[PDB]
């Protein structure tokens, strides 16, 4: 009964966050290149399927 | 001419109130040594300066 003569304002949140980096000596052969390289490839077949 | 005029006025208070605030913040770092890092997690407001 308690409610009927109090007002209660109330909050809580919360954030989590992480940043991380990997770094790798490559060359034009590299998987991360022909990954990206095959990504744009993929990105204009799309383009034109539209 | 000998007299008086004169009164009271009054008022009621029943105010009660609380309030609690808890927070825990917990950053994390890595650098080498020798080397220097910096870290932000919140925001900028512009602010009117001028020389």
């Amino acid at each position: 009964l308690g409610n009927l003569f109090k007002s209660t304002n109330f909050q809580s949140g919360n954030t989590d966050l992480v940043i991380l980096v990997t770094p790798r000596v490559v060359s034009a052969a590299s998987l991360e290149n022909i990954r990206q390289v095959s990504q744009a490839v993929e990105m204009k077949d799309e383009y034109r399927n539209t | 001419n000998f007299g008086i005029i004169t009164g009271v006025l009054s008022t009621i208070n029943f105010a009660l109130s609380n309030g609690d605030a808890y927070l825990i913040a917990n950053p994390q770092l890595s650098a080498r040594s020798g080397g220097r890092t910096d870290f932000l997690a919140g925001g900028q407001v512009p602010i009117l300066q001028a020389l």
